[PDB]
RNA sequence: AGUAGAAACAAGGCC
RNA sequence: GGCCUGCU
């Protein structure tokens, strides 16, 4: 009735038809926007320079009716001139305070819901368990990590639909949320704001903060997960380690140490079946995590897996920006390349045919507990440079180099019974069978591969056959630093087909994943995986 | 013993203490009145680093032009604006070669965002020159005033609520005989109008202003600001180039600080360790002389038209507008220049314009020479600046140049033994080049300096240096076989942001955690950063602990305050608490950490949604402040706060009041007055900007019919109620076909 | 389907065919020509014809090859700063009353009352440009003024001056000239253009080292008092507390802290007057509030301010004031010091002497100065520096934690076996302790915001270049120029008559002849 | 006068 | 003498 009597007003005034009018809705934004005002260049200097003036501060003009002109002493709290652009009245900052001692009183049991994240992290900490300081070189590595650690893995624009469906149901447009996980949410967080008075606009921001992702690079040591980030700047120096344990875990990292289980586990069987890719589906639609399916995570959660990958691509999702090999996630970063589709002997005198690759290209390695940058020519390595954690990591990540560079100094450095076909004259991939060979120990391809000389800039840590580093003659083209980049989370989202048998390629023809790539571990997931089709123990 | 801390460097490297050399803890060199000289000065070089090149008069302006692409070659190591054409395809086209499919995807995603874009994110922008007004205002005052002026001449498709049709009514305004602007004067206003000739030198000109707040420099530099018709064509090709420059490991403009660490350290580390022992490798830290002079808008124009090869010709023809403006672009001289009579004791402003016609008795020797150089240039008080860019504007499409001379340098394109790499921002580069001697270096470094020359890219030798690979220096980022913090460049961050109490407490604690993430600030460091900001905090808002006797204007009601509270442990610094902050503690508000110690009464009173000083105007702006980096661009600072009642907007000028635009501040009202009854009836006007093509009123009465309705049927209204509303409706709706 | 259709046509397809390369008349055939263009080798063609001429040759850098910077020849360099740095004296009560806790002109009625042995004053040192009479009576006012306070029941918070002829000049009042239009004053003799020329040369004196020197110096008081923070509850928290404990020892006895808290208080009080009122005049005692070591909080008054009006509109406007300051320095054994201030003597001072009392004069330096809104923003945050300076000390602390994985935060602070050179005597190079090197970066970083200027900030940069030239010849890695002698004339350029800027400019030449050896 | 340094303040407009 | 403004 207020309102209507408002408009009332403003349609009898002249200039308010005007504007009404000629204005249109699209430009409402814009007029909301028309403001006189300059923006601060030096914000610090005009908020210094403007506490020292008798009303500096702003406010409604209701606090003409709800905080007296002057307090006890005498001080005056508000004045009757307006704001320059507004009907707001120019009022001391005095006015807050004594709102803060004599105003009125409200119950703010509502906050608590409001600003959830902000009381977690406060719960989070107040239970943490702080260990020793540990002083040692700090090897920090630039990487893209989550900060939010309560976000519900939602894009804005993704979830910016659910704050809608939940606050103002009836502005969602032609938006349906078809995925379960988003109706799930709906609901429970319709549920805690029923009456909430604080505002819809914070809380809907809230709700965003809430439920939107948000990754930052970030240099980080020791752990990766969310809740293990948000005190990188308590657990982690350039000299100090801080032993931490976080007092509470996270739904986003169940969800997706979960599904990564969940895929990998689906893929080891589909692997084995005679139609891998229909059993793939099948199992994927029999199956959810937590009560929800695992279909809506997989549109819905953006995740970094060579079994995730394949399950996505399978049900005709998008997927990372270039291919894996050997469990490591490689990215070209120069050069061109063409396959040739010719053939070769072993050392066991085995023929075989492979494609190699013509041009010199530069690639980023990468992998779970190492590192790795790779620098090779057509059919020619180049040079090999490591940055990982313990040894073995890095014995790991130079014998994948070496099989990836198709050198016949590799080639040449087979020995013993490696069969490159299966049990019923099936025809395997060679590289994977040679880094499986290679896999028991590459004594010989150690003691084959060549030796070198180096400028020993940089004080660059020497090779290991059998731990045993050289500070000033090495093997040809492998290096070891101390600290590395990571690269790779800046993603060019690439088109890919898929075979039946679960061979990935780009839309050139290359191959970018395989079931081979995939961990041989066995975990035990977080969150209860549910199977449901006809026998619930065959995942 | 005088005692000398530049010593220290004898045994501590330099890049180990740089923070030592950089004098950031006092006031920046400011500009203090015109900068028309800086104008004159910048327009006169660039036309003087052009020289040799071709004069031209321009049919639609009048304005006199000299190209100098395709020009003869320089013959000496001065600054040269002579780029050649062909060689500037050739590079695009090696540059393809070498990242095969980037044009094309790079015009798709750019062709998508044309077919999604909307007029409205042009608000979101810096000052913009207006052209109805002649006078710099914010972005979204320009655009609605170009856009009243548009519809008060005739030119209307905007109402379908797209960028691209608004430079499709631009570009139709170009080809109007007489545009009709208004002007105020004192309170009323006047009806003007502008031939062809007059509309086409408003719309192609730039406004100059001088810049402040810039370290490392002892003169003064000139920047620009464009109209709303160019803003549009930049944008798109900003957003081009910045979907290029993505996806070139090479490039490193459309990322941050830590991104460009990464690919630094990645070349550096590819140039000395994956390069073989027996090749020697040397990094120049290099820099670019004059760099916004030399770049030519028609190399631009060339390399647009080579990206979007085999595009369809609707997107060539809007990536191609902004580098046919940019050529034919005018700079406005600037505020004038002030006279003093010692003799007679008197004071006078002269406008900019006047130049043109002023006697030449009052200047001195050096202005007097600007202003003869510059006077032919000068039609109706503008200066054509087409032989050069003036700031900045097309910074990405420079970083692609840099990195197309940088990926000739790959060992398939040279022949050669020597190579090179590396990595180049605007205006600064690193490069690394590899080769098996000294005589391979100097050839490399002779040929990227020959190669940079041919495509109007001059290398500063007065800011780069050749030493080997190991130490180098980009963009204020000292790289000494590893990279070293600095803490200098962020320290004018570590103050009172001045945005509200909320806001200033949380971005200091932001600040100082990520200051202790990315630049490797310790844990001692941090917890005094925490203290002086604190007492900093204090002293300003004039909010101390309560338990103390400093006596200000707004010591009392801090004191009764004080008294009040049972539990003193649950007040905020801003009501006059104890500081209850740490390490532990830097990543949780204000408002968070005192919850459990607060009174309930205390509680209540801040956190309450009725108080009459908070107000939220966009999600936009509810939680991030424009922050300007010190030798660094204006950025965005994020920072977490909690809505209390300190979170208050600032007071304005109020200086408006004494001017002729003296009548914007009702419309204000009236604007801030209309949208806030728009969000009363659609309550998501806030949150998302409302879409569609229909008058504000038209949409109003519909909701009042539908919210009539509903309540009628299950709701408060009663039938009366009912239909007295429905008879305002045909009311109103005869009332606006009327 | 509907098809898009964005046409160029009209005055933007002009304007598009003047546009192009001078070989062309029109788009159509520029993209013509390009959409045909192959790569056919055309860069290695023109860069044949480029002359040779055109080069990027490469001159080494030695030992030999540096130079010395050249400094400015002139007049001496006079000082810039708003207060007196090591020529200050103070006045006190022994209040225990903390750095705020007071109104500041009741405390500086004690500080005054506390002394007795005042004369008629008279100058010492004239302006020799100036009328110092008008200095010696605004003196007398003052003191008038003080004494009506003492009378009054009710000590003012904020005192107002009468706007005499003497405060009138001394602040600038209806100095400016009046704003006409250019169409009624044209044929003026004299008008001109605002002067607009280098500024005058000045040449490095021997007074900014010995105020460096005095300012990385010890002293009997505690200047910083920090705020509270919260309870340590992780052992990393009590690491970073000890090694703040050992920095805040170190640095809380220095006079660099000192000028820090005198800049932040005063620029505080300048700014907050020059808000309030504007139209007055405004007297502002200078007080700083330490602790001596016993524990006693003392109150201290260094002198006291006179802000002019105040109509401040730009950043860089100039708000003007009048400071006077108690010393005991003679104006007449560094005269070119001091050519901007007038000095009077106002009394006798009888310290604590074993040769019976000496009974040293006591002058006061009064001047006119002016300041900006900025210029004050940034001097009410000099507490930077102390950031700065610590951030690096620790910075330093933590590169050695990493190599001895232990804490080295005890062995430096105490056992001072490592020493970093901080200071050449005639000998040679002496070396110092890490408490050294802090106090003497905290008094860079005092100097650099009491002396900021772009004359520093252009220097700081030019010279970063030639120190890393100079750290990359010293760590053999062949390092090399392209135009050294022009880089020189660039960092040359930006010596003009900044004593900081001129200082700092020697303190590099020192660097480069002790190092390249 | 002073601040400051490639052009400004050292108050501006309105009655 | 009275009001207005202090980045317009």
């Amino acid at each position: 009735m207020e309102r209507i009597k408002e408009l009332r007003d403003l349609m009898s005034q002249s200039r308010t038809r005007e504007i009404l009018t000629k204005t249109t809705v699209d430009h409402m934004a814009i007029i909301k926007k028309y403001t006189s005002g300059r923006q601060e260049k030096n914000p610090a200097l005009r908020m210094k320079w403007m506490m020292a003036m008798k009303y500096p501060i702003t406010a409604d003009k209701r606090i003409m009716e709800m905080i007296p002109e002057r307090n006890e002493q005498g001080q005056t709290l508000w004045s009757k001139t307006n704001d320059a652009g507004s009907d707001r009245v120019m009022v001391s900052p005095l006015a807050v305070t004594w709102w803060n001692r004599n105003g009125p009183t409200t119950s703010a049991v509502h906050y608590p819901k409001i600003y959830k994240t902000y009381f977690e992290k406060v719960e989070r900490l107040k239970h943490g368990t702080f260990g020793p300081v540990h002083f040692r070189n700090q090897v920090k590595i630039r990487r893209r990590v989550d900060i939010n650690p309560g976000h519900a893995d939602l894009s804005a624009k993704e979830a910016q639909d659910v704050i809608m469906e939940v606050v103002f149901p009836n502005e969602v447009g032609a938006r349906i949320l078809t995925s379960e996980s988003q109706l799930t949410i709906t609901k429970e967080k319709k549920e805690e704001l029923q009456d909430c008075k604080i505002s819809p606009l914070m809380v809907a921001y809230m709700l965003e903060r809430e439920l939107v992702r948000k990754t930052r690079f970030l240099p980080v040591a020791g752990g990766t997960s969310s809740v293990y980030i948000e005190v990188l700047h308590l657990t982690q120096g350039t000299c100090w380690e801080q032993m931490y344990t976080p007092g509470g875990e996270v739904r986003n990292d169940d969800v997706d140490q979960s599904l990564i289980i969940a895929a990998r586990n689906i893929v080891r069987r589909a692997t084995v079946s005679a139609d891998p890719l229909a059993s793939l589906l099948e199992m994927c639609h029999s199956t959810q995590i937590g009560g929800i399916r695992m279909v809506d995570i997989l549109r819905q959660n953006p995740t970094e897996e060579q079994a995730v990958d394949i399950c996505k691509a399978a049900m005709g999702l998008r997927i990372s920006s270039s291919f894996s090999f050997g469990g490591f996630t490689f990215k070209r970063t120069s050069g061109s390349s063409v396959k040739r589709e010719e053939e070769v002997l072993t050392g066991n005198l085995q023929t075989l045919k492979i494609r190699v690759h013509e041009g010199y290209e530069e690639f980023t390695m990468v992998g779970r507990r190492a590192t790795a940058i790779l620098r090779k020519a057509t059919r020619r390595l180049i040079q090999l440079i490591v940055s990982g954690r313990d040894e073995q990591s890095i014995a790991e990540a130079i014998i994948v180099a070496m099989v990836f560079s198709q050198e016949d100094c590799m080639i040449k450095a087979v020995r013993g019974d490696l069969n490159f076909v299966n049990r019923a004259n099936q025809r395997l991939n060679p590289m994977h069978q040679l880094l499986r060979h290679f896999q028991k120990d590459a004594k010989v391809l150690f003691q084959n591969w060549g030796i070198e000389p180096i400028d020993n800039v940089m004080g660059m840590i020497g090779i290991l056959p059998d731990m045993t580093p050289s500070t000033e003659m090495s093997m040809r083209g492998v290096r070891v630093s101390k600290m590395g980049v990571d690269e790779y989370s800046s993603t060019e989202r690439v088109v890919v087909s898929i075979d039946r048998f679960l061979r990935v390629r780009d839309q050139r023809g290359n191959v970018l994943l395989s079931p081979e790539e995939v961990s041989e571990t066995q975990g035990t997931e977080k969150l209860t995986i549910t199977y449901s089709s006809s026998m619930m123990w065959e995942v | 013993m005088d005692v000398n801390p530049t010593l220290l460097f004898l045994k501590v490297p330099a890049q180990n203490a740089i923070s030592t050399t950089f004098p950031y803890t006092g006031d920046p060199p400011y500009s203090h009145g015109t900068g028309t000289g800086y104008t004159m000065d910048t327009v006169n070089r660039t036309h003087q680093y052009s020289e040799k090149g071709r004069w031209t008069t321009n049919t639609e302006t009048g304005a006199p032009q000299l190209n100098p692409i395709d020009g003869p070659l320089p013959e000496d190591n001065e600054p040269s604006g002579y780029a050649q054409t062909d060689c500037v395809l050739e590079a695009m086209a090696f540059l393809e070669e070498s990242h095969p499919g980037i044009f094309e995807n790079s015009c798709l995603e750019t062709m998508e965002v044309v077919q999604q874009t909307r007029v409205d994110k042009l608000t979101q922008g810096r000052q913009t020159y207006d052209w109805t007004l002649n006078r710099n205002q914010p972005a979204a005052t320009a655009l609605a005033n170009t856009i009243e002026v548009f519809r008060s001449n005739g030119l209307t498709a905007n109402e379908s609520g797209r960028l691209i049709d608004f430079l499709k009514d631009v570009m139709e305004s170009m080809d109007k005989e007489e545009m009709e602007i208004t002007t105020h004067f004192q309170i009323g206003k006047k009806k003007q109008r502008l031939n062809k000739r007059s509309y086409l030198i408003r719309a192609l000109t730039l406004n100059t202003m001088t810049k402040d707040a810039e370290r490392g420099k002892l003169k003064r530099r000139a920047i620009a600001t464009p109209g709303m018709q160019i803003r549009g064509f930049v944008y798109f090709v900003e957003t081009l180039a910045r979907s290029i420059c993505e996806k070139l490991e090479q490039s490193g403009l459309p990322v941050g600080g830590n991104e460009k660490k990464a690919k630094l350290a990645n070349v550096v580390r590819k140039m000395m360790t994956n390069s073989q022992d027996t090749e020697l490798s040397f990094t120049i830290t290099g820099d670019n002389t004059k760099w916004n002079e030399n770049q030519n808008p028609r190399m631009f124009l060339a390399m647009i038209t080579y990206i979007t090869r085999n595009q369809p010709e609707w997107f060539r023809n809007v990536l191609s507008i902004a580098p046919i403006m940019f050529s034919n672009k005018m700079a406005r001289l600037g505020k004038g220049y002030m006279f003093e009579s010692k003799s007679m004791k008197l004071r006078t402003q002269i406008p900019a314009e006047m130049l043109a016609s002023i006697d030449l008795k009052y200047f001195n020797d050096s202005t007097r020479k600007k202003i003869e150089k510059i006077r032919p240039l000068l039609i109706d008080g503008t200066a054509s600046l087409s032989p050069g860019m003036m700031m900045g504007m097309f910074n990405m499409l420079s970083t692609v140049l840099g990195v197309s001379i940088l990926n000739l340098g790959q060992k398939r394109y040279t022949k050669t033994t020597y190579w090179w790499d590396g990595l180049q921002s605007s205006d600064d580069f690193a490069l690394i080049v590899n080769a098996p001697n000294h005589e391979g270096i100097q050839a490399g470094v002779d040929r990227f300096y020959r190669t940079c020359k041919l495509l109007g890219i001059n290398m500063s030798k007065k800011k780069s240096y050749i030493n080997r690979t190991g130490t180098f220096e980009f963009t204020s980022f000292f790289y000494r076989y590893g990279f070293v913090a600095n803490f200098s460049m962020e320290l004018p961050s570590f103050g009172v942001s001045g945005i509200n109490e909320s806001a200033d407490m949380s971005i200091g604690v932001t600040v100082i955690k990520n200051n202790m993430i990315n630049n490797d600030l310790g844990p001692a460091t941090a917890q005094m950063a925490l203290q002086l900001f604190i007492k900093d905090y204090r002293y300003t808002y004039r909010c101390h602990r309560g338990d103390t006797q400093i006596q200000t204007r707004r010591s009392f009601e801090i004191k009764k305050l004080w008294e009040q509270t049972r539990s003193k442990a649950g007040l905020l610094v801003s009501d006059g608490g104890p500081n209850l902050y740490n390490i532990r503690n830097l990543h949780i508000p204000e408002v968070c950490l005192k919850w459990e110690l607060m009174d309930e009464d205390y509680q209540g009173r801040l956190c309450n949604p009725l108080n009459p000083f908070v107000s939220h105007k966009e999600i936009e702006s509810v939680n991030n402040a424009v922050m300007m980096p010190a030798h660094g661009p204006a950025k965005n600072m994020e920072y977490d706060a909690v809505a209390t009642t300190h979170s208050w907007i600032p007071k304005r000028n109020r200086s408006i009041l004494n001017t002729s635009q003296r009548g914007i501040l009702e419309d204000e009202q009236m604007y801030q007055k209309c949208c806030n009854l728009f969000e009363k009836f659609f309550p998501s006007s806030s949150y998302r900007r409302p879409v569609g093509i229909s008058s504000m009123v038209e949409a109003m009465v519909s909701r009042a019919r539908i919210d009539a309705r509903i309540d009628f049927e299950s709701g408060r209204i009663k039938k009366e109620e009912f239909a007295e509303i429905m008879k305002i409706c045909s009311t109103i709706e005869e009332l606006r076909r009327q | 389907t509907i098809e898009e259709r964005f046409e160029i046509t009209g005055t933007m397809r002009r304007l598009a065919d003047q546009s192009l390369p001078p070989n062309f008349s029109s788009l159509e055939n520029f993209r013509a020509y390009v959409d045909g263009f192959e790569p056919n080798g055309y860069i290695e063609g023109k860069l044949s014809q480029m002359s040779k001429e055109v080069n990027a040759r490469i001159e080494p850098f030695l030992k030999t090859t540096p130079r010395p910077l050249r400094l400015p020849d002139g007049p001496p360099c006079s000082q810039r700063s708003k207060f007196l740095l090591m020529d200050a004296l103070k006045l006190s009560i022994e209040d225990p009353s903390h750095e705020g806790e007071g109104i500041p002109l009741y405390d500086a009625i004690k500080c005054m009352r506390t002394f007795f042995g005042w004369k008629e004053p008279n100058v010492v040192k004239p302006h020799e440009k100036g009328i110092n009479p008008n200095y010696l009576l605004a003196w007398k006012q003052v003191l008038a003024e003080l004494q009506d306070i003492e009378n009054e029941e009710k000590i003012p918070k904020t005192k107002n001056m009468k706007k005499t002829s003497q405060l009138k000049w001394a602040l600038g009042e209806n100095m400016a000239p009046e704003k006409v239009d250019f169409d009624d004053c044209k044929d003026v003799s004299d008008l001109k253009q605002y002067d607009s020329d280098e500024p005058e040369l000045r040449s490095l004196a021997s007074w900014i080292q010995s105020e460096f020197n005095k300012a990385c110096e010890l002293t009997d008081s505690s200047w910083i008092e920090l705020d509270e923070i919260g309870e340590d509850v992780a052992p990393i928290e009590h690491i970073a507390s000890m090694r703040r404990n050992y920095f805040t020892a170190e640095v809380s006895h220095c006079r660099a802290t000192e000028y820090i808290m005198k800049g932040v208080y005063i620029n505080t009080a300048l700014l907050n007057a020059s808000c309030a009122a504007m139209d007055d005049f405004q007297l502002i005692p200078m007080i700083s509030k330490c602790r001596t070591k016993e524990g006693r909080r003392k109150t201290n008054l260094y002198g006291f301010i006179i802000k002019g009006r105040s109509h401040l509109r730009n950043d860089t406007d100039v708000v003007n004031f009048v400071s006077m300051e108690f010393s005991l320095t003679d104006p007449r054994l560094e005269p070119h010091k001091w050519e901007k201030y007038c000095v009077l003597e106002i009394g006798d001072m009888l310290l604590r002497s074993a040769i019976g009392q000496v009974s040293r004069p006591m002058f006061l330096y009064v001047r006119t100065n002016g300041t900006s809104k900025i210029k004050m923003k940034w001097g009410m945050e000099m507490r930077r520096c102390l950031l700065q300076s610590l951030q690096q000390i620790e910075s330093m602390i933590e590169a050695e934690s990493s190599v001895k994985e232990k804490d080295m935060t005890k062995e430096f602070f105490e056992n001072k076996s490592e020493t970093w050179p901080i200071g050449e005597s005639p000998k040679g190079v002496e070396e110092g302790s890490i408490g050294k090197v802090c106090r003497t970066l905290l008094a860079k970083s005092v100097f650099n915001s009491l002396y900021a200027s772009p004359q520093l900030e252009g220097f700081s940069a030019e010279s970063r270049k030639l120190l890393l030239i100079v750290q990359a010849l010293r760590d053999n890695l062949e390092p090399g120029t392209f135009d050294l002698g022009g880089l020189y004339e660039a960092i040359e350029e930006c010596l003009i008559n900044d004593p900081w800027v001129l200082l700092n400019a020697s303190w590099f030449n020192s660097f480069l002849t002790h190092a390249l050896r």
